[PDB]
């Protein structure tokens, strides 16, 4: 067998985008332009118009829904305390800072700069989101106070208060290490959290193409916003691509054909567009959905599924805002500094098997140990850790050791 | 009104005239809103009309900037 | 347009996977990988659904047999019956139906 | 109350489709396939292609 | 009709990457997740889109 | 909240006082001296 000896705390970055960009188009006035002629042929072809307005509509609400789900899960508002004593913690990287403008934290301002970015046009329009940014900042900053002074307590009833190293041993024993080993090297636990921390900032920094994922949604947009303005300059098939022209060189009676072709041929650009939204809507009301889970499953508690959130034993996690989307620093545990050992699956003393209750059987030569499954931590056998079951003919793998019992000395001293 | 700064109301267009140039007007980023009075109160949020701002029915009917919960805070000690 | 990633690659990564299951258990996907006896390894995965270590290390053959024996059923009931694997060939048959 | 006395362990097929097949159709050579008035004339249609 | 059938292969996709990381990699205690039963292990094996 | 009186079968022994910050001092009950005593 191989034990690890020694650990590592680690912290990595995820980014999910959880909205889009609310706009609508003025169905009417994009294909005709303020024409009379225009709209008395359009009214022929019946009831277009407004379904397109009616699903454009359908699409630029779900947003705000989206936002409200994955931010809006806390009923209150909570405050972090103003003197800060965490055992060694350092958390003023994600806190919001005082000394500034608005009250986003450093990592928030460098993800607000990193992004790169909005006019007005004929018929189009953009509506803006009903939560505003300080807002989406308020909300953060209250889970991550909840989190810091509470724990998991805040999203099950009221929140109740616990220090800070109490909380992170609790966590080391939901993933089978025993409190002793926090308790005992929480200087270096408290330095490589914040080593780790300071890092990310750097690595967020440095790459410049670092998000790649809020950005493409942005520029996708903005390509396919683009595209259907420029189609409006398009012949198609008729004799000017202007409505002004046709009218005036050209008497009606052989000027409703080409007015008809433009209309069709508007009318079909259009209905691609919203078309295309809505499948990338439902992408984007996915991704939302995803987050959600994510935020609810281990911001607000510890998570057991392998690799959900991170990679390695999960621990706990921090939310920070993104201008279309959250961004999660999930902080875990890894091992390493490993040596093997020998084994064996029971001990045959008195003639009887034994088994250990948790842990392993374990030597390093000559004397047998009990130990942990992941911190290799020595301990003598004694009956306390063990349980018997049976005979030793049944095992394969049984040796040949002795387990000693602490009340013989007692015993045998007084009596 | 849809994103109009809207001191032309009554160009831009009965009982009409009641709600164009009213007795009340109130600049948002939404646009501005005619025929509502601004409150410095905050309560939770009836029909949204954006960034961050509910109108609602109190009568009359009120816009006020949304209120996102009750403040709280819990006494943190490192021994309690 | 061909795959990136030819089946042979692919094979590659099943392989190297099921390596690292049988051998160094579940550990693999946390840090770096640890050696363990596979008896041991499932004597853990009894421990995790609430059963005792005790079970297994007395009825190590009869669990070790029924093992080999559901492997070697599933061969012939993938095989006997014909419709088994349904949805790639449906996935195939829709795209070959709309391209045609 | 009832209590099991043994066990049988058995498994489980289960299938998973996780690709599709690559693609692609070139739209000028499918709406007109080598004639120059086609294409000209669907160069007035814009950019859907 | 491509795009909404290559949505749905991306969603199979994701379901898939899911049940191979919390089921191959280590032991999984949703219900009826991986099996019809109290799970122990799962081994992939490859195929020709799946 | 159910408060019960610290003895050595709820509690788990591990390396010194000094090591640890936060330590607190108070007596942890043992249930062998009762009877221990009673067959001097
Ligand atoms: C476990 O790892 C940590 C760091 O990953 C080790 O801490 C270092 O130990 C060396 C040797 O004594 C010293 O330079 C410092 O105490 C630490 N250095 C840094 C940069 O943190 C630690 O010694 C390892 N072993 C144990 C048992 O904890
Ligand atoms: C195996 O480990 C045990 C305990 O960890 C070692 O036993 C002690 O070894 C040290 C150094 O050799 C001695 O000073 C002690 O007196 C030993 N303990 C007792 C109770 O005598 C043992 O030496 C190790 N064997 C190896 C490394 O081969
Ligand atoms: C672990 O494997 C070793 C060999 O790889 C086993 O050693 C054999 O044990 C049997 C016991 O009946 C002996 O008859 C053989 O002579 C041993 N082989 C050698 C090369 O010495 C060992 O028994 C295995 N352990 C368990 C628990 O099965
Ligand atoms: C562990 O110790 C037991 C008890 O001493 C050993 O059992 C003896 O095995 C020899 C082998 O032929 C017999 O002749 C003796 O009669 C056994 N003694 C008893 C009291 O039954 C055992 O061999 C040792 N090794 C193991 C179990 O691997
Ligand atoms: C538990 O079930 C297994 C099989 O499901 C039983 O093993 C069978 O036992 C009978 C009688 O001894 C044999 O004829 C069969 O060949 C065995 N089958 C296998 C696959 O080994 C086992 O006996 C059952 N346990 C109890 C206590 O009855
Ligand atoms: C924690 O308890 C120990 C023993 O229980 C205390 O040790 C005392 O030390 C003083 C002198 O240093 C002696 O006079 C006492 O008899 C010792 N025992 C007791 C029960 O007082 C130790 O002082 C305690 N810790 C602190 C910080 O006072
Ligand atoms: C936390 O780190 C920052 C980094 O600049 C430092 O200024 C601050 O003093 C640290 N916190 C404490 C309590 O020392
Ligand atoms: C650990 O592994 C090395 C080689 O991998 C081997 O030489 C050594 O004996 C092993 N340790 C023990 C205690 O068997
Ligand atoms: C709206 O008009 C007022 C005063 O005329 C002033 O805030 C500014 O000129 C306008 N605001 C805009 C255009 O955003
Ligand atoms: C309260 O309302 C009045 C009138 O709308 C406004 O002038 C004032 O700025 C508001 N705030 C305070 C603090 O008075
Ligand atoms: C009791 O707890 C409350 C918060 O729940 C705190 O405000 C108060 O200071 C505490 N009092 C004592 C005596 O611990
Ligand atoms: C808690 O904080 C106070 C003041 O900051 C300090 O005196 C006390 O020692 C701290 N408690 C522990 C257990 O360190």
């Amino acid at each position: 067998i191989a034990i690890p000896t020694n650990f590592t705390i680690s912290v990595t970055t995820e980014i999910l985008p959880v909205s889009m960009t609310k706009t609508s188009v003025d169905c009417t006035m994009y294909i005709c332009g303020d024409s009379t002629e225009c709209s008395n042929l359009l009214l022929q072809y019946g009831s277009f118009c407004t379904q397109l307005n009616r699903a454009l509509t359908g699409i630029a609400v779900e947003q705000d829904k989206n936002t409200q789900e994955v931010f809006a899960q806390v009923k209150q508002i909570y405050k972090t305390p103003p003197i800060k004593d965490f055992g060694g913690f350092n958390f003023s990287q994600i806190l919001p800072d005082p000394s500034k403008p608005s009250k986003r934290s450093p990592i928030e301002d460098l993800l607000f700069n990193k992004v790169t970015l909005a006019q007005k046009f004929n018929g189009l329009t953009v509506l803006p989101p009903l939560l505003t940014d300080e807002m989406i900042a308020q909300y953060t900053s209250a889970l991550l106070a909840g989190t810091i002074t509470s724990g998991w307590t805040f999203g099950a009833g009221p929140a109740l208060q616990i220090p800070f190293p109490m909380q992170m041993a609790y966590r080391f024993n939901g993933i089978g290490v025993t409190q002793n080993v926090l308790y005992e090297n929480q200087k270096l636990i408290a330095n490589q959290f914040n080593s780790a921390i300071g890092k990310i900032q750097d690595s967020l920094s440095s790459t410049p193409s670092a998000l790649g994922k809020l950005q493409d949604v942005v520029n996708q947009n903005a390509q396919a916003l683009n595209t259907l303005v420029k189609q409006l300059s398009s012949n198609f098939g008729a004799i000017s691509s202007v409505l002004n022209d046709i009218l005036s060189r050209l008497d009606p009676p052989e000027a409703e054909v080409q007015i008809d072709r433009l209309i069709t041929g508007r009318l079909q650009s259009l209905q691609t567009y919203v078309t295309q939204q809505l499948i990338r809507a439902a992408e984007i009301r996915a991704s939302a959905n995803l987050a959600a889970t994510k935020m609810s499953e281990c911001v607000l508690g510890q998570s057991k599924r392998v690799d959900f959130c991170g990679k390695g034993y999960h621990l706990m996690s921090f939310p920070q805002s993104a201008p279309h989307g959250v961004v999660f620093l999930h902080v875990t545990y890894v091992p390493a500094q490993e040596k093997n050992f020998t084994t064996a699956p029971a001990i045959c003393h008195d003639g009887k098997a034994h088994f250990p209750r948790e842990g392993v059987f374990v030597s390093n030569g000559t004397h047998w140990f009990v130990t942990q499954r992941n911190f290799y931590e020595p301990q003598i056998i004694t009956t306390d850790n063990t349980f018997v079951s049976g005979n030793c003919d049944v095992v394969i793998g049984i040796v040949n050791n002795t387990v000693y019992d602490p009340l013989q000395p007692e015993l045998d001293s007084f009596k | 009104y849809q994103d109009v700064n809207c001191t032309e109301v009554p160009v831009a267009i009965p009982t009409w005239r009641v709600y164009s140039t009213g007795s009340n007007v109130f600049q948002t980023r939404a646009g501005c809103l005619i025929g509502a009075e601004h409150v410095n109160n905050s309560y939770e949020c009836d029909i949204p009309i954006g960034a961050g701002i509910c109108a609602s029915y109190q009568q009359s009917i009120i816009a006020y900037t949304m209120s996102l919960g009750a403040e709280n805070s819990v006494a943190y000690s490192n021994n309690s």
